[PDB]
């Protein structure tokens, strides 16, 4: 059965942590057949528990901390509660029998397979009180401290190699030429070859290792971000746009890159510049001073050039994005452009956009060229001054030619790190802006559920009692005292006018709306004590504007569980009447639905949505305006198949048109939030001055 | 290696059509007040940077000529 | 080097596998130290075998 | 025909500036030759013999040389960027103006993604010709001066460099295709991940309505793992490629150092000569290092331009016949019209004869396959009848400008795609300079003013991606307003009032009485209720006009197909 | 703590079934339900919120 | 204000062939007229008479009589940018750029 | 010295933030359990309170030990700079005394 769930909840019982068995079943038991080892460990980790499977023998069980779970490979597990040596007995908690029992040495030896799970719980002070900052990334970055230490060591060795090489050049120029050696030359050549090959190998290894670590960090952060994004309530997405949220989600890689590949580089560069300055000051303090005096020119130039260039790149990127969007929207809507004759207007718009984008690009490249030329001018001026002073020193003394050449190499090498530091100063502000932007997504409450009654399977009994509802605390009352009861198998229909409140019952059956007064119950069980994810999967809802994923027809219909059978898809398509055009299609059920509206008509997409809703066996169907914006053929086929669609199900047909609920068992008529009339069709239509007859006459 | 010869033939044949397709010359104000794309297409680069480049190259040439006397 | 992304590469980077592996290690945990020690021993061998002439002015 | 040609006309168009760029590049190479000569002469004649005056002269000479080199390089980059920007603008204008002239048969037979990719190839062409891709081939051309100088110094040391260059070329050729394939795979995976993320964001309400969040997480985990693995492979190949070039360069440097040390000890070379030779070797090798992406790009742009030309190698159906026809009145006439989709296809419209007058509200009905759906495209110049002629005002449409006719005719379809602009920009698409009063009048006629008044930005509200902020009926009303924004004497409702909901069809059918004031309106609809108030309801089956008349006149006869269809509808 | 935690203080690991039964016996089920958080409402310090 | 680019220039009738039409001819008295379609090979000008409110075709002589030597060139330069910057010392940077000579 | 202090300070501040969070939660638990000791005795929930206290105390001590270790490595890093400068000064002073001056 679900020993994995029972074992996990018992172990959460012992350690006094909050467990939600149906939430665990939803998240980690997607398909079924129990949890399994990896998903059980994942669920335990999600419950803030420390778990790990270890290799222990029969005698090592006296030093472990009980209770522990013995994970049998073939199913039925058991919990080891107490090991005794005074009597050689193993007190366990049998899961199938749901009660503890005492075994012996032979029984446990037969049952023990050599694998046990160790479980521990610690404290935490995080909760949800921490405002979104860089603390959201640190736990996933410190996890790779050994890798980061290895990369730091490799970088240190590489820069000592870079410092060593000019000394080899110095020794060549100052001892191999003046004294004809032919022996020191060979030794220095061998040493230089070794140094360069090992530097190349170490650089490659460092890049490989750092790339692997950062890739794993990116995977973890992206997955956890997506989980948080999906956990958010719909009210969050009601206000925000789509591109805004996508951009905020995509703004994670910049923060990760700053945290991983810019802080370590900076802390290396600071120390390494210190070392290089010490060496150069040992060689010659005058040229070290010239280099040191140039250091503020580089910093000021970089700090002055960076913001304007960044603004130019941002403008160019925005212009390019807008131009691409216009192009893609103009090529996909060529039928309406050619049906009209608005081609000159579109060409004018395209010309304006293209000219603007090209001008932005030219400005960008001009500014970048100016910055690069300024940096190179500073470098050349420093080189000229150092050439003059070094020539004078070599002529006078205190500096040989090889010393000057080595100093020149070191001075040329040291230029980059100070520019990098001057840039990271403002990179920190940019990453702060990115972090505060992403805080819109990762600081919002996750909208979780703590305590639910863990109800059994639903059959279609719905009952409202004294339901009162408002959109807002100040908005007028939409439902006054709605009282309604629906039995199993009843095909009910609800009609009315605008603002009648009949459009809110769909979001009241499912738990998207919380009534102000009263409580909705299914099967006598208040929905305030039931897990919504257990309820949302048992209710089939079809709206007038459905959205289907861009994977395939066979996947869109089988979105609930892709590992399910195939013939059930055909049965669902036949039930919804969508089998015909799918069979007529080229690939059949494997046909790609397209990006937005390619191939399939609106009625065909609605039929696909109905089949997807009906692919399972929902005991409650809700047709919220499902046949409102359908063409004649799709509406006709849906209304013809309706008699077999509502077989063994409780179907609620909400529709503004009164002709779609003619064959309904009951016709609830609503006015300003009150059930003013109810009954059958002809009985309601018999009364001349009734609202049902008035609406029927008004519409037709 | 036949792409280069075809390129040469078309280059020569359209070079014998030189100045037939060149854009007309206009003043700065006339070029500025054009459609957005036509202004950028028909506007020559400038006169000042060209003068600076010519001055630099001429200074180099006169220096190298004077140094080899 | 020219092979596409196999199933091994995707399985190595799956979030479920990375979450369970606590305190992870590099793909090859004994390559940096091996190369550093090799460089050190080669440097020592070259220093002991290497010869430098003596010039008197 | 579009090929690697069409640029020779552009290059000869911009002759003088390109020649200026070439001569400026030559002078830059001259400066880069001058500087190492100054270092060599300093190291040979200032350090050996005390030459303070020589050092003083060389200092200022080299200072002015380096300043002039900086300024000249900046000016060359500026001029080249200017020229390439002009060329890019010309390319884009011509390409889009040619694309908007292709027949509908071209677009309906191909996928929109393929076409938009073949067009965005223009952007990568722009990136090709607006970067360092074209400023390094000239350096490679002019490096022969440095090569000759290096040969002048020592014939043996530069032999190593000229043997090293083939190693660079061979190893870059070996490495480039694999990195190309890995980058392409990574880009495709990133695009798929982006599309999945955006579609999951757009359908969050559907995800939460069901219980499919774990399924979405499982899909996203696989996509992310694949993309990250591809990125790791790309990084590994890139770092291997960099390290190989570094190894080659350092090996050549060490060999040159050894040989130069032996030569200087023996003779035929000084120390300053060796330093100058090393600097020249570096200045030759660096452009060859940069040329790796150039070998890559000179082969990528091949297929890029081939596909762009495949888009540009199609007739534009440009119309050269127009008899300066006047403004049309609303009287459509059909005469012996026979039409088939293809020459092998069956006939759908056999011998219809029709005569519509000005101000008449005419309705057309029928069942599936009746051929009434091809009349709307027959009135426009999209379908060419095999026999007969469709004539407006008596003027045959086969001898008229189709663009003018489509200006004069407004059609409301069942789809009615909208551009991602403001509502007033969509309504005034045909004439953006028109006054707001006409737009308000059209919106009030269409009945769209009332719900626009309730929006967040009114007439400035962005409709979204082809319409996302509004419902189907609201977009249909916006489309009707756009069709009525001008004063069309001919108006067609090609099942416009069919696939929308209540409270939207009601307003359209209520305003239909004032919509058709002074216009010839044709209402093609499957439902028989929308055409009740038509002046001449026409029933047609298999392309044959079986009967025509008023609603009461047609319905009073029980044997009429109109009555049978009405009974079926009710 | 929350309502359910306080009710299940003597044994923090107890299912919602026993909590519901005890609340019905004591007559507190209704008021707790009428709340917005239900059995998860924080009572404050020394149950000041009730 | 309408996001247009205008400037009054001194243009000779000989140079009148190389400007981008339509352009407005501003007279000292309020009798302006819009110039459009300056036709070569026929020395004719298709002005837009602001008083008669319809286009009219003129020849060389009456245009030379009606043109004084000043014309206004109109170009469409609509800036696509929406943002307001905080007022700081950085407000003077565009002022320094404008008054850079 | 300045660079070492600047590098070490933020990490110590973060560790002390964690330590203060642990201390505040421990103080809250202690005050709430002593104030309501009558309920704890009456309901016989001593084992649960002891388990919670043990978890909180272990976390608090772990945070304190981390802070202590970081402070120790910072102090040793400063000692290293001091002694390196001492050795360099000893060498330079020996040379600067051998040669007079
Ligand atoms: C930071 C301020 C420290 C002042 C350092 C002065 C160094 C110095 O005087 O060296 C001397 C250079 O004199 C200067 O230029 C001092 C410039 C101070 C600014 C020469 O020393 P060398 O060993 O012969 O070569
Ligand atoms: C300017 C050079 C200053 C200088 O040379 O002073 C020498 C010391 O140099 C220094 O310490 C000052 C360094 C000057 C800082 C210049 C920094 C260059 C950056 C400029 C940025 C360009 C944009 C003293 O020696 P001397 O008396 O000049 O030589 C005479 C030979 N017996
Ligand atoms: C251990 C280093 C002792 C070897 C002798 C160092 C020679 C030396 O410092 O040169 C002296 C000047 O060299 C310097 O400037 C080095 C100054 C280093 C300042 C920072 C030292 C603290 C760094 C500790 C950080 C540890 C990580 C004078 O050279 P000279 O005798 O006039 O020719």
């Amino acid at each position: 059965i679900d020993y994995g769930l029972y074992a996990l909840e018992i172990l959460a019982q012992y350690h006094n942590v909050s467990v939600n068995p149906e939430e665990i079943k939803h998240r980690f038991d997607t398909d079924g057949t129990g949890l399994g080892l990896t998903s059980w460990l994942l669920a335990a980790k999600s419950l803030e528990l420390k778990v790990k499977q270890v290799k222990k023998t029969i005698d090592r069980l006296n030093f472990i901390s009980l209770p522990a779970l013995v994970w049998r490979e073939d199913g039925r597990h058991f919990i080891l509660t107490k090991v005794s040596k005074e009597a050689n007995r193993y007190l366990i908690f049998d899961l199938e029998q749901r009660n503890p029992r005492v075994l012996e040495q032979s029984e446990f030896e037969a049952l023990y397979q050599g694998h046990i799970i160790l479980i521990a719980s610690r404290s935490s002070v995080t909760g949800k009180l921490a405002k979104f900052d860089f603390t959201w990334f640190i736990p996933a970055i410190i996890k790779y401290r050994k890798i980061f230490i290895e990369t730091l060591v490799v970088s240190v060795f590489l820069q000592l190699f870079a410092l060593i090489t000019p000394l080899f050049f110095q020794v060549v120029m100052d001892k191999v030429l003046v004294h004809r050696g032919f022996s020191t030359l060979n030794v220095i050549t061998v040493a230089l070859s070794v140094v360069v090959v090992f530097e190349i190998i170490l650089s490659g290894l460092r890049t490989y290792i750092f790339a692997h670590s950062t890739s794993r960090i990116d995977v973890e952060l992206g997955a956890k971000l997506f989980r948080h994004l999906l956990a958010l309530p719909i009210s969050y997405f009601e206000s925000r746009r789509v591109g805004d949220t996508v951009a905020r989600v995509r703004e994670l890689d910049q923060i990760r890159n700053f945290l991983t590949g810019q802080a370590l580089t900076s802390v290396l560069d600071l120390l390494f510049s210190f070392i290089f300055f010490a060496v150069m000051w040992y060689y010659s303090p005058k040229l070290t001073l010239v280099i040191l005096f140039s250091l503020p020119c580089y910093a000021a130039w970089s700090v002055f050039i960076s913001p304007i260039l960044r603004r130019r790149l941002d403008d160019k990127f925005s212009r390019n994005a807008d131009n691409q969007s216009f192009l893609v929207e103009s090529v996909t809507a060529i039928n309406t452009i050619k049906a009209m004759a608005v081609s000159p207007q579109m060409t004018n718009i395209w010309d304006k956009q293209l000219a603007g984008y090209v001008a932005a690009g030219f400005k960008v490249t001009v500014l970048a060229t100016i910055g690069q030329q300024g940096i190179q001018l500073i470098q050349k001026t420093v080189m000229i001054i150092n050439l003059w002073l070094g020539a004078h020193l070599v002529i006078s003394g205190d500096l040989s030619i090889g010393q000057l050449i080595a100093f020149n190499m070191l001075a040329g090498q040291i230029v980059a790190p100070v520019i990098r530091l001057a840039q990271i100063w403002q990179d920190f502000q940019q990453v702060g802006i990115s972090v505060t932007r992403l805080g819109d997504v990762l600081n919002s409450p996750t909208e979780s559920y703590h305590g639910k009654l863990a109800l059994p399977e639903i059959n279609g009994n719905i009952t409202f009692r004294n339901i009162r509802f408002r959109y807002k605390p100040d908005s007028p009352v939409i439902l006054d005292n709605i009282n309604l009861s629906i039995k199993q198998g009843e095909v009910i229909g609800i009609v009315g006018r605008s603002g009648s409140g009949k459009s809110t019952l769909t979001k009241l059956i499912q738990r998207f709306y919380i009534p102000e007064n009263g409580q909705v119950l299914i099967d006598g069980h208040d929905l305030a004590l039931a897990d919504p994810n257990w309820l949302r999967r048992q209710v089939g809802v079809v709206l007038q504007d459905n959205v289907l994923l861009n994977r395939s027809i066979i996947d869109n219909i089988s979105l609930a569980n892709p590992g399910m059978s195939v013939e059930k898809v055909i049965y669902a398509a036949k039930l919804a009447g969508a089998h015909d055009f799918i069979s007529e299609l080229r690939e059949g059920y494997n046909t790609i639905v397209g990006e937005q509206g390619a191939g399939l008509s609106g009625g065909q997409r609605q039929r696909i949505a109905i089949a997807r809703a009906l692919v399972n066996n929902p005991k409650i169907l809700i047709f919220d305006e499902a046949t409102s914006a359908l063409d004649y053929e799709s509406e006709h086929i849906i209304m013809r198949n309706m008699h077999k669609i509502c077989k063994g199900r409780t179907v609620i047909i909400i529709a503004h048109r009164l002709s779609t609920v003619k064959n309904a068992d009951r016709i609830i008529v609503m006015e300003k939030g009150k059930i003013v009339e109810q009954g059958k069709h002809k009985e309601l239509l018999s009364e001349p001055e009734s609202l049902y007859s008035y609406l029927y006459q008004l519409q037709s | 290696s036949e792409f280069l010869l075809r390129y040469k033939l078309v280059w020569s044949e359209t070079w014998k059509i030189r100045k037939q397709l060149d854009t007309p010359v206009r003043e700065k104000d006339e070029n500025e007040f054009l459609p957005a794309h036509l202004e950028l297409i028909e506007t020559p680069v400038s006169r000042r940077p060209r003068l600076v480049a010519y001055f630099i190259m001429g200074f180099l040439v006169i220096a190298v000529i004077l140094s080899v006397l | 080097l020219d092979t596409p992304v196999r199933e091994k590469d995707e399985n190595e980077f799956l979030p479920a596998h990375l979450e369970l592996i606590e305190t992870p290690v590099s793909r090859r945990p004994r390559l940096v130290a091996y190369f550093i020690m090799g460089f050190l021993v080669i440097a020592v061998i070259l220093s002991v075998l290497g010869q430098v002439e003596i010039v008197a002015t």
